């Protein structure tokens, strides 16, 4: 399941430390564009374009991410047949043109794929977070949004704890014993939750605030350097995209 | 001369319930290592939690240098920034998504601007021996690490005194031992050190003076010498001694004549 | 069960995002006068926020071979209120996407518009009629997460009908086929944690 | 011979972290073993993977000398450090019987094998405990009773007296000694070692990822040297003793005082 392995790696290689301000453009761009380029001649080359930033930009180690990555591939599989199909009143048949339109499908999310891949890769979901400061959200629902990121891996801890518990002691020998088990880890995951929340609040009214939240961050300013080279070829891309 | 924080009574319970904090008004002398003692259920997690103003007593006043502050609201706001605390569980004043992302919520909220309040921050990092450790998350962070964390947010205000909550849980007398550095380093700087703890030996290896109590009022605090060691004095709460010298009958930092 | 990358056409991405938007902003302006209210709201509702996603990524026995993590959109319903989760929901989605990969970024409020808008309306009328159906707590919490995450997987086929019609049979076309490739999958699972969701509102009163 | 062995075990975390890097180890019957070390060293992760919670990436146990396991779990059990995640259920029977009951054990046989569990761990009644309304102790006492309630060969358990007091660590300390009497194999982590001279007779250093020494339970806590490379000190006097030797006369060292007199 749980994906303590996705938030490390994106805060431990070569590219974590480098602005989120065009790391969130490299990705935020090309993923726009591979939703609206038109696909054959584009979602082509900005795969390669995003995997060579994945891959060569910012090494990582996978390499490895298709264990991440693979996990859509099973449900676009079926997405794709559906295209391929059917209907009318016939029993029966493939479409016209059933594999231009599926393979069209594939090159497009897969492309986009790989935009949230390199994003979720070398961005850590906290930073993603912040960034929203310079546009609309206000301030509240990102000081939230950061702390439900911070109880998740507060809570995922004593959660792997107990699963782990009545795996001993034998969680597992039926299967809706599984079932009922697992209850048993969610039921108990709301009450200590909420007292989680509560000896926060204590907790941090040592500073002489407990709620607001204002933070330092320590991100550095992406020089509109990489700013103007990217945005170019990003949109380079995009006109021989749309060529 | 006057203490820097003296508690009244200073009193306390569960509504409906049993007792809380009775009336112990122990007085610290600015510049010391208190250290508040018992294995609990006498309260000393919420004994220190009056001495910051998270909890207001049914009846005690503490009074912060010389006179009493006034809590209920507003002016706790000035008793924190004097006064600090370090909860047992580091899960508990940490949400503090990167570690510099933490301790800088300290001088932030405590007046101060963006440039000023970073460099107090690194100050801290380094007063804790985590410079290295600033901007890597903090549930990947090994739990004694996190305290460090959670004290370096403390410290990175400049309080007086800093009172701390078993801040010896769970290490390791490797990370324990180059704990006490950093905080011996902290009263030698000048900080008023008070802290609840029940393995017995730390206090005899940070403490000044010790407090004793069970029930709820303190019973004992002098010296750790001659608390450390009037076993007796030790008997009436469950403990004893640190390992020392078993007889002076001739004629806590390792010494030895032999 | 939810749509992944830029499997949604950017008419359509931005055509459910705008019809998210409306109830998005709903819950974020309570969400904005709770925390006026009792500021410490930030700490309750971001703990309610990282419940539902840590629930959904456990995992849960299906009805059949399968074995899916779970959808917490019948239990966060009986819990927590349905307009609070119109905007956790979709801060739960992003974490699903940025973290399990298995969200997208461009389909985040069509999917909010199904998993934290649909489903969670719906889950309620359920749950409140069955209470007012007579029906036993018991079974008015199972039909909740049940029929309440049949809500997601018709919304869901109903979007990708919409930006998929037929080839053949225009627009139900994809629809019943959606609705039929997408519907051995999730009716083992709208099944078992409709039961799971049991056990669980079990165990909270008693606890 | 081995009830417990490890292959070069190989397990690391992210790309990889590597917690565990290509360490053999072994655990004899009827013993008390003590896998010393620095705190964050994930020694749990060995643990885990003893009792099949993990499996590594080149991984090797074994039973009775040889490598489905509701056998496995069966034959040794597990109690993780923090209690509360382990204990689940209502009052403190329900916790006992539920293990045993999660075995096929008929409400008689779990009847009666809760019977020792409570016993031999000293718990008594009444009984309650229930799902919580102490402080921490006590819940040691009954997730360790729920270990033992399962026909176990081995035990495994980290540490065994994190946030505990002294009293509280001497009693848990007596209880273990006596498990050890009912000729259990029990398999223990820990910070403190004053707490594996307390317990062990073996002991295996553990740095990095990998067991650089073991089998002696005096031996690793008198080759002062070896403790140094893991940064930890031999126990109070034994490494007194050992300095008290140095200039005292000294053959034998014996924890109440030995001191030599006059006059």
């Amino acid at each position: 399941m749980s994906i303590a392995s996705i938030d490390r790696v994106a805060a431990q290689g070569h590219w974590r430390s480098r602005p989120l301000a065009e790391k969130s453009l490299i990705g935020l761009g090309f993923l726009a564009l591979a939703v609206t380029v038109p696909p054959f001649p584009g979602a082509v080359l900005v795969t390669v374009a995003i995997l060579a930033f994945t891959f060569l930009g910012a090494r990582v180690p996978l390499r490895f991410w298709a264990s991440v990555a693979v996990l859509p591939l099973g449900f676009l599989t079926t997405g794709a047949a559906v295209l391929l199909i059917q209907i009318g009143p016939e029993g029966i048949g493939l479409a016209p043109d059933g594999p231009a339109k599926a393979a069209a499908l594939v090159m497009r999310a897969t492309a986009a794929t790989c935009c949230l891949l390199f994003l979720a890769t070398t961005t850590p979901a906290a930073d993603l977070l912040s960034g929203l400061r310079r546009w609309r959200v206000p301030a509240e629902l990102i000081e939230i949004a950061l702390l439900t990121y911070r109880f998740v891996f507060i809570l995922a801890e004593e959660a792997a704890a107990m699963t782990t518990a009545q795996r001993a002691r034998l969680g597992h020998a039926t299967r809706r014993r599984w079932l009922r088990s697992t209850a048993q880890v969610i039921a108990a995951l709301l009450p200590r939750a909420l007292t989680r929340a509560r000896r926060l609040e204590t907790g941090l009214g040592a500073r002489n605030w407990q709620g607001e939240m204002r933070v330092l961050s320590t991100r550095p300013p992406a020089s509109a350097r990489v700013l103007g080279l990217i945005l170019t070829l990003q949109a380079a891309i995009l006109a021989a995209g749309v060529l | 001369m006057t203490p820097i924080l003296a508690a009244e009574a200073l009193t306390y319970a569960f509504p409906g319930g049993v007792k809380a904090l009775d009336d112990l008004s122990l007085a610290v002398p600015k510049g010391e290592s208190l250290a508040i003692l018992g294995p609990n259920g006498a309260g000393k997690s919420t004994l220190l939690l009056h001495l910051n103003g998270t909890l207001r007593p049914q009846s005690g006043r503490v009074l912060l240098g010389g006179t009493a502050t006034g809590h209920s609201r507003k002016d706790l706001t000035g008793w924190r920034r004097r006064v600090g605390l370090v909860l047992q569980d580091a899960d508990d004043q940490l949400f503090a998504t990167t570690v510099f992302e933490d301790v800088s919520f300290g001088p932030l909220n405590l007046g101060l601007s963006e440039a000023e309040a970073r460099a107090r921050v690194e100050e801290a990092l380094a007063a804790l021996s985590i410079s290295d450790l600033r901007d890597r998350p903090t549930h990947m962070l090994s739990g004694g690490q996190k305290r460090r964390v959670a004290i370096a947010g403390a410290v990175a205000m400049r309080p007086e005194v800093l009172l701390l909550d078993e801040p010896t849980a769970g290490l390791d007398l490797a990370g324990t031992e180059q704990l006490l550095t950093l905080l011996r380093g902290l009263r030698a700087a000048g900080m008023t050190l008070v802290f609840s703890t029940h393995d017995v030996e730390l206090a005899a290896a940070l403490a000044d003076r010790v407090a004793l109590f069970r029930t709820g009022r303190v019973l004992a605090e002098g010296a750790a010498e001659a608390v450390l060691s009037d076993r007796a004095t030790l008997a009436k709460v469950a403990l004893r001694p640190p390992l020392v010298i078993d007889l002076a009958l001739l004629a806590a930092p390792l010494p030895k004549t032999r | 069960m939810h749509i992944m990358e830029g499997y949604l056409p950017v008419t359509h991405a931005i055509g459910w995002s705008l019809a998210a938007a409306p109830f998005v902003v709903a819950g974020a302006l309570k969400i904005r006068k709770i925390v006026a209210e009792r500021p410490e709201a930030r700490m309750t509702l971001a703990a309610a926020g990282a419940f539902a996603f840590v629930l959904s990524a456990l995992k849960i026995p299906s009805v059949t071979g399968s074995c899916s993590h779970p959808t917490g959109t019948g239990l966060g319903a009986v819990v927590f209120g349905p307009s609070v989760m119109a905007v956790l929901g979709v801060i739960v989605l992003l974490f699903q996407a940025l973290l399990l990969a298995h969200g997208g970024l461009t389909t985040l409020g069509a999917n909010a518009f199904s998993m934290a808008i649909v489903g969670p309306w719906v889950a309620f009328g359920v749950y409140k009629l069955a209470g007012k159906a007579g029906a036993s707590m018991a079974v008015a919490v199972f039909l909740a997460a049940f029929l309440g995450d049949l809500a997601t997987y018709v919304t869901t086929s109903l979007q990708l009908a919409l930006a998929y019609p037929d080839p053949a049979s225009g627009f139900l076309g994809a629809a019943l086929k959606f609705g039929s490739v997408f519907a051995l999958t999730q009716i083992p699972l709208a099944i078992a944690e409709g039961f799971l969701t049991v056990i669980v509102v079990d165990a909270l009163a008693g606890k």
